[PDB]
């Protein structure tokens, strides 16, 4: 298991375009990477921790959005 | 129009008769002068059952629900 | 019966509101937020979600009928939102999903204009 | 016999009639009419929040209209803010003035 | 004597019985008791809301030591997560057995 | 009669604790652990950061713990950090930290 | 009494040239100072007018510590020492 390979650098490029990005660095790919996985660290452990607390063992779109609410970064368009 | 234990008041020390007093002689004498709305019966039945329990009515004789009352308490 | 009347009205209507006045003020007596409720702050805040929920409707509204639709999307209300500086001020750390963002493309990255 | 779908509430019929007055002829995505609902909900919670907090800081037991108007001049950046008072007084003005 | 100064609450005692345990030959200042007491009372609020959240999330009406709990590993860092939740759950332990 | 807080073996006011709780629309309804538990992690992290401001207070020949001493703890405990992130000490300055580019070419 | 004078000036250049030192900056352009004090200002502004909304919401005249602290806090600035 080495999912995080599976972050393109052709994925990642286009996210940077739509930052309107012109032109990228070879040691970003990996940098991005790594950034991304802390991310969903943080987003995820919040997420199940609502869902062992509602004692489940299927995360929600809830389960997320709660989280993502506690970590500032609310989302719109999943049951807020 | 005034409250229901101003309205239970009314019938009860007016006359004085009917089975003490009970249930249908206090609602025809009670609908003359309160103006009925439909809750009239729904918190005449009510304002009898708050009333029962807390002294300002006591019950002569009945069974759970049914019954005839009276105004001083027993003993007083 | 010499009228005493039964009606039957809702509380929205009184106020002049589409949002429900009901609603709202059943979710603060229940939401944790105190112990009681006014009689107006559920007509107030019903108001003002009303206002502001006809403000992006009527902005992304606009947003699609210039894009050729009459639905509004996602995209729409991101347009709406991040074009009107208030708005965009309001929902500031809030993302739209399936929104994506306005056009922008810093100048120094542009080329020299021929 | 199949009848087990919760029953999950949503602000998306009070969205479709504030829409059909701004825009008759203009409809709605799902996901658009969700993020709408999101939307709403935030700033409910926004607002009850911070009109929660008035209260308890003056030491009071009722959020009132004016909590609501306070917490409405806190949350809403300037112009906004002006048209939802101006809307939130209009609302209750009338409402006390119908019963 | 004209009208005695009415009652502030305050953690600081609480905070001096702490620190005598800790570093009993150390005392404290004013302004830093007065910070003491924004942190303890910071982390109830932030505690109480993870916790009333958590409650209004599962459609709960009792926050119970379960919320706090849960709550508090939302709210902490690793290791001052555990201690916590170690903290927590003995005193929890030792309070239901002396009834 | 005896206090909760001697029940749970601790410092911090179970019962005070408790009622904030029920008094501060949080929930209806109050779990009887919930104040202990509660009450508990409170004294916890009140005697930590009180570890390391007494620390730092050593650390100056100062016999009381100041603001100072509490910012010094806070900021250089990487934990404590993070959890007062957004907070400003009163009266607590910064950690000595000067950018490497800026001082002058050692030898 | 008296409409106040025009302060924001009080705010030096030796007192910006502190504080730019408690941040570890070493050398400072001459714009710096002018673009403080807007910065400065503008903090200021909001702050205060949150704190005195919750004056006017209290209805009282006098702008508490509390009034501070809670804006303060809103304004996700939040100052330990000074009360709740
Ligand atoms: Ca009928
Ligand atoms: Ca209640
Ligand atoms: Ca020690």
């Amino acid at each position: 298991r080495d999912n995080i390979q599976g972050i393109t650098k052709p994925a990642i490029r286009r996210l940077a375009r739509r930052g309107g990005v012109k032109r990228i660095s070879g040691l970003i790919y990996e940098e991005t990477r790594g950034v991304l996985k802390v991310f969903l660290e943080n987003v995820i452990r919040d997420a199940v921790t609502y869902t062992e607390h509602a004692k489940r063992k299927t995360v929600t779109a809830m389960d997320v959005v709660y989280a993502l609410k506690r970590q500032g970064r609310t989302l719109y368009g999943f049951g807020g | 129009h005034p409250k229901y234990s101003d309205m239970i008041v009314a019938a009860i020390q007016a006359e004085k008769n009917r089975a003490g007093s009970s249930r249908q002689s206090i609602q025809k004498y009670i609908k003359s002068h309160y103006k009925v709305g439909e809750n009239a019966d729904s918190q005449i039945k009510l304002s009898i059952k708050r009333l029962v329990t807390t002294g300002v009515l006591k019950q002569t004789k009945g069974v759970g629900a049914s019954g005839s009352f009276r105004l001083a308490k027993s003993d007083e | 019966g010499g009228k005493a009347r039964a009606k039957a009205k809702t509380r929205s209507s009184r106020a002049g509101l589409q949002f429900p006045v009901g609603r709202v003020h059943r979710l603060l007596r229940k939401g944790n937020y105190s112990e009681r409720v006014g009689a107006g702050a559920p007509v107030y805040l019903a108001a003002v979600l009303e206002y502001l929920t006809a403000e992006i409707l009527e902005l992304a509204g606009n947003a699609a009928r210039d894009n050729k639709k009459t639905r509004i999307i996602p995209r729409h209300l991101q347009l709406a939102i991040r074009n009107d500086e208030e708005l965009n001020k309001l929902l500031g750390r809030v993302t739209i999903a399936q929104g994506g963002v306005l056009p922008n493309i810093q100048a120094v990255l542009l080329p020299k204009k021929t | 016999k199949k009848r087990k779908r919760s029953r999950k509430e949503s602000y998306s019929i009070y969205v479709y009639k504030v829409l059909k007055q701004v825009h008759p002829d203009t409809g709605i995505s799902s996901k658009a009419m969700g993020i709408m609902n999101s939307f709403v909900n935030d700033i409910f919670e926004r607002i009850a929040g911070e009109a929660s907090r008035l209260a308890h800081y003056n030491k009071r037991s009722t959020i009132t209209s004016r909590e609501i108007q306070t917490a409405v001049r806190l949350l809403l950046p300037g112009e906004l803010a002006k048209h939802a008072v101006s809307e939130g007084t209009k609302a209750v003005t009338k409402y006390t003035s119908a019963k």
